């Protein structure tokens, strides 16, 4: 637990590790 | 900090580090990471290797080439 | 006789490509044909209006490599009736009917032919290397082996997947994703220079590079 | 000169280890070192480390892109770096 | 650097082709790239065993033209990793992975890619012209635009016509019919010489050319 | 003559001359030829121009080139 | 030099006219001259004319080809011209 | 009617002006 610990994702919806440039 | 893209930036970094760990063959590190960060295990991956590796290849090419 | 042959030499070295060509190989390929300050530009119209992408020399190796990452196993350029023009210091090549040809591999080997205007400027010296590369894509075609039509012939679900294109304007996802990423990363290189010289955090590097900008 | 793929791969490896440490994931951090059988010595930088700092200003500039300004919260210095 | 460029020059002049190119144009094309006693040979395996066809210089223009008569609107050769060999009097080029590429026109534009060994001998002089041309065809592919698959997509009778090849070993009927005809007509040229010099009926010309044959 | 391919040779020549006349635009000559030779009018053509023209192009190329 | 297509086309035209005459098709022969609007003068050779004579020895050699010898009657001098 | 007048084609079957080299 060190200051820059990651946010929670309160977004429970299934997260996708997709390219942040790819078109939808 | 107080910059307003930061929490998402850090959400995404964590997301891509986890994808990186899985595609690099660090199965347990990936599983451990998820529980060390309080993340429910329901992330779907891109194709190998994920974005972090692709992003890094371009970044480090530029970083090495950047002059004084 | 001079510029025309250079593209043939470029096509010829691309025939040496294998899956094990890497950072060093693509950098060696790029140093043979491009200047150390070469610029490369790709233009097309996917959706909305026109897109234009421009990258400098250190980003040019991975542009070409991205074509092979995308599935291509062979790459060559056909220039129909290109216009030469000699100047005191450089030579231009201007080809309205340029074709960029790629052969994909297993499965369902597909060939992509991208049409556009290829405009080039070469340095007028011994190694007639490319200073600027500008390819404006008008349209593209995708070709299917007749054998692989007959393979999925009476299979309605496989045969309508064969009516879906595999690139968008001849760019496969690898290439498109790469060029878009390069918009953001490539001017960060100035930030990266700062970081390398003054010991300063990246966000402070950025802060300090707003300094030059509003100043002039 | 120009980095090789393996040099780049290993540099990313190191910085992800650092990232895991500074992010509160020490368990993952050493598991990772073992799963990839890292042996050379490591000395690391101040938090949040090289990767975290650069990723975050990269992500800012991404969000401050003209085509993403609206519908993506971003900083203002990133916005103006474009302009 | 010498032989490689000659094929590029040959590809380059074929880009000047139009429907109005005729006897004189194809003869001018052939004089630029072939010797006055050049021989050209095509080899393949259609049915039964292997076929081999060899033609001399005056028959070589119409060989290339026959490819365009057959529907091709564009023709070029890709030579992957050809072997050069310099001799005192000629230069050989030997390419196991040669590709002969043709683009057909409307309707249903089809591309034919013929693979084989291309073996060439060039004269070692200023106009490095071809003395022998030997192309041994191993296999061929035929490529269909994805647009023209989607055009006849749900039309069962048009879509199984799209599974039928359009050439036989890459040779379309025009070319095949031409080379076969040339077997019979080309040694008749000796008869035709007789006819031109002695006023003698053609069948007597033939009768008299059996004379040399059994004599030696 | 007495050579045994002759009647077929002459059958074929007539067949190809007729095809040639039709493809060259000599509609009436073709019709007239058929009736002048006692041939029932039921010949189906190849594609234009027929074999006689194709054969001639090769033959005359060789004939012109044949030396003394 | 090398003949043009039109030179070849017209030479074939002339010899087909001659062919039509020597073959007993004088009606077709002059109809043909008119349908193609021939105007220059014609003098012709002994029967059967250039086309007929050359076609027939061509057809013989065709039939005497090794691959057609059987199932195609041919002359013997044509056979041996091959060999 | 002049010596080299053409044969009759007693073959009534529909004659085809096809290339004498084309395969069947």
């Amino acid at each position: 637990y060190t200051e820059f610990a990651p946010p929670p994702t309160p977004m429970v919806d299934h997260l996708v590790a997709s390219n942040p440039f790819e078109d939808d | 900090s107080a910059v307003p893209s930061d929490s998402q930036a850090r959400e995404k970094l964590a997301l891509y580090v986890y994808e990186y760990l899985l595609h690099v063959g660090a199965q347990k590190s990936a599983q451990t990471f998820l529980s060390e960060i309080r993340w429910e295990k329901n992330i779907t991956l891109g194709e190998p290797p994920g974005f972090l590796h692709s992003w890094w290849c371009v970044f480090w090419d530029l970083y090495c080439a950047a002059p004084e | 006789n001079q510029t025309d042959y250079r593209i043939f030499e470029l096509n010829k070295r691309l025939q040496n490509w294998t899956e094990e060509c890497d950072n060093l190989w693509w950098d060696a390929f790029t140093t043979e044909f491009f200047e150390d300050d070469a610029m490369l530009t790709i233009t097309f119209c996917l959706e909305d209006g026109p897109k234009r992408y421009t990258i400098g020399r250190t980003l040019i190796p991975r542009y070409f490599r991205s074509i092979f990452e995308g599935g291509a196993t062979e790459l060559y350029y056909v220039l129909k009736h290109p216009k030469e023009a000699f100047h005191s210091n450089f030579v231009s090549l201007d080809c309205d009917q340029g074709s960029m040809v790629t052969q994909h591999g297993k499965p369902m080997f597909t060939q992509v032919c991208v049409e556009g205007r290829l405009y080039l400027e070469f340095m007028f010296d011994d190694m007639m290397r490319i200073k600027t590369w500008h390819f404006s894509i008008r349209q593209h075609r995708e070709l299917i082996p007749r054998s692989i039509l007959a393979m999925h012939a009476q299979d309605p679900q496989m045969l309508d997947q064969l009516s879906k294109n595999i690139t968008r304007c001849g760019l496969s996802n690898s290439t498109l994703n790469y060029l878009r990423l390069c918009v953001i990363l490539e001017p960060m290189q100035e930030l990266m220079s700062r970081h390398k010289t003054y010991s300063l955090s990246p966000r402070d590097c950025l802060k300090t590079c707003l300094f030059q900008k509003w100043q002039r």
